[PDB]
């Protein structure tokens, strides 16, 4: 994700933060608890009142972790490894919450760095925080294991020649369940039975068949598709989770025997991987 | 919470064939397997190490039955989900400290379980009606968080 | 909307100090810079190749004023956002084909812009009030999507 320009921007901005990192971290936390109260569910053992030693203390730990991340921006996975382990295995904070704290850190930096917070730096810090979030969340379920890859191949195998018909059904399910996704297809006839949907469904299905075949080399297998969605179609990233959900529902509706809990978990991880890949070039 | 006549009849018709005890244990079990961080709320449930461990754990099954049982009650009150779930909403917030995002995840899983169980019968329009319902129930359970 | 009397006043007071045209151009420009995929609707606008080009593009600025002007007018109707944005919601859906997620992205960017513009005056409680307002406005604009 991060380019060198991005790294220079982050380094610059965070440098300016300097001795205030701890104070900014506490403010970001306070801003999060107030703007997004559901985040307090993770801190029922804290005194969350303004200025508590607990919030100040925690704020300093969070900022020291981001400082560590900035200092090892080219090697984030390793620098933050103990932290990703703690969050994935002990704390188990739902991943949606990281975007919330990232937004609040961004608002905090904006309020304190009037000279430094230009549009380019804003974009870099946003990408930086999204990368830190991704690293802290990577071990929740992890990358695809051999059992996962085996489960996906077995389930996709049973799909076989029905792949295109299932892709079309998945799109239909998506359009009906998540109406906003229709905004990307104003040129299509979306009625049930539509040949355009059927044809497109076949294309999505073939891309996935291709991804299953290249499960260990997905970024290259999907490279042209990533370019296409990122720069030409420019589909907002949130929509990929909606089509993934609909594909899972289609698979469940058609694989009574193979959609076991373990296979369900492997397929969900697989679809989230395809989604990450399809959106990696957006920024 | 407004559903068209076809959407409400789709939901109701299907729910009559659902064995809550069975579907409940399945959904809660799969939630714990597919999204393991959700296990943070069930430390006292015992062995949750493997899919087979989670799926056969009597406490998971027992709890899933309680959960879908309450969900069933909400189906009978589709017009006022907020009012029906207010007590449980406060309970999930104040005493249990359950991030509302868990309600959305359970909703996704339940839709997968219904498709799995009913197959061809869980058609796109029926799923779409169920998606409105699980989103409504999740919003109703998160309503009293503060 | 539901915002307490104090939240409404915090919102209104700060907004009275906003140069709508300046902030509008700044927010739409940053949206296009920070989340490049939102540029998809603006190819007729011309040069959007660099952050400087986007920020200095007169079409982006003009659209920014138009968008924030309508937002501005919506702050006068905090008790009825859905009603105020109903036709714009339909327009963005049926004619413009704008994914509602874009409204949420604009909301985040607008909050960062107010924080940059106002510094210490954009306190955590003021932000909290504005967060509720941007979520409400995005929900109202997405309400008529079908
Ligand atoms: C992207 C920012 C994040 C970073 C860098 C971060 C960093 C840290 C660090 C450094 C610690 C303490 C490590 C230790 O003492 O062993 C920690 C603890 C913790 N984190 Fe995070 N965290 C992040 C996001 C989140 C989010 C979004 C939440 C949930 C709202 C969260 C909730 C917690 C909790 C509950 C603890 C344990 C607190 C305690 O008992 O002291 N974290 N985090
Ligand atoms: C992760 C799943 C996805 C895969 C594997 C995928 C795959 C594809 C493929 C293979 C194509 C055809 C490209 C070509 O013609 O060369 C394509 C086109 C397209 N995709 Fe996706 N895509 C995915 C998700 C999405 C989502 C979620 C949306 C929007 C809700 C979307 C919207 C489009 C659009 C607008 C087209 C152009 C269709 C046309 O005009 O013919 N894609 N995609
Ligand atoms: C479909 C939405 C849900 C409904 C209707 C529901 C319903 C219930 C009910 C009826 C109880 C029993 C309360 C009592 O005994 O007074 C309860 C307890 C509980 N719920 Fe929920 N719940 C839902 C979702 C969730 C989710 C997804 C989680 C978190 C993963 C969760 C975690 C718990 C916990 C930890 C308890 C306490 C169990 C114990 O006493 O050991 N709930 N819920
Ligand atoms: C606070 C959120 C927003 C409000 C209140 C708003 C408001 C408006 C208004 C008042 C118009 C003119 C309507 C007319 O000509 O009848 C408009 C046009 C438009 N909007 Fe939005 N909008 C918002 C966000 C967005 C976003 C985030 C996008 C896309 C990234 C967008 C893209 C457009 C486009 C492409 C047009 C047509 C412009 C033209 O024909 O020159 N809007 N919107």
């Amino acid at each position: 994700m991060l380019s060198p320009a991005d790294k220079t921007n982050v380094k610059a901005a965070w440098g300016k933060v300097g001795a205030h990192a701890g104070e900014y971290g506490a403010e970001a936390l306070e801003r999060m608890f107030l703007s997004f109260p559901t985040t307090k569910t993770y801190f029922p053992h804290f005194d969350l009142s303004h200025g508590s030693a607990q919030v100040k203390g925690h704020g300093k730990k969070v900022a020291d972790a981001l400082t560590n991340a900035v200092a090892h921006v080219d090697d984030m996975p390793n620098a933050l490894s103990a932290l990703s382990d703690l969050h994935a295995h002990k704390l188990r904070v739902d991943p949606v919450n990281f975007k919330l704290l990232s937004h609040c850190l961004l608002v905090t930096l904006a309020a304190h760095l009037p000279a430094e917070f230009t549009p380019a730096v804003h974009a870099s810090l946003d990408k930086f925080l999204a990368s830190v979030s991704t690293v802290l969340t990577s071990k929740y379920r992890g990358v695809l294991s051999p059992a996962d890859k085996t489960n996906v191949k077995a389930a996709w195998g049973k799909v076989g020649a029905h792949a295109g018909e299932y892709g079309a059904e998945a799109l239909e399910r998506m359009f009906l369940s998540f109406p906003t996704t229709k905004t990307y297809f104003p040129h299509f006839d979306l009625s049930h039975g539509s040949a355009q949907v059927k044809g497109h469904g076949k294309k999505v299905a073939d891309a996935l068949t291709n991804a299953v075949a290249h499960v260990d080399d997905m970024p290259n297998a999907l490279s042209a598709l990533s370019d296409l969605h990122a720069h030409k179609l420019r589909v907002d990233p949130v929509n990929f989770k909606l089509l993934s959900h609909c594909l899972l529902v289609t698979l469940a509706a058609h694989l009574p025997a193979e959609f076991t809990p373990a296979v369900h978990a492997s397929l969900d991880k697989f679809l989230a991987s395809v989604s990450t890949v399809l959106t990696s070039k957006y920024r | 919470m407004h559903l068209t006549p076809e959407e409400k009849s789709a939901v109701t018709a299907l729910w009559g064939k659902v064995n809550v005890d069975e579907v409940g244990g399945e959904a809660l079990g799969r939630l714990l397997v597919v999204y393991p961080w959700t296990q943070r709320f069930f430390e006292s449930f015992g062995d949750l190490s493997t899919p087979d461990a989670v799926m056969g754990n009597p406490k998971v099954k027992a709890h899933g039955k309680k959960v879908l049982g309450a969900f069933s009650d909400g189906l009978a009150h589709l017009d006022n989900l907020k009012g029906t779930f207010a007590t449980l909403s406060e309970l999930h917030c104040d005493k249990l400290h359950v991030d509302p995002e868990n309600f959305r995840l359970l909703g996704k899983v339940l839709v997968c379980v219904l498709a799995h169980h009913f197959g061809k019968e869980f058609t796109p329009p029926v799923q779409a009606a169920y998606q409105k319902v699980v989103a409504g129930v999740a919003n109703a359970l998160a309503h009293k968080y503060h």
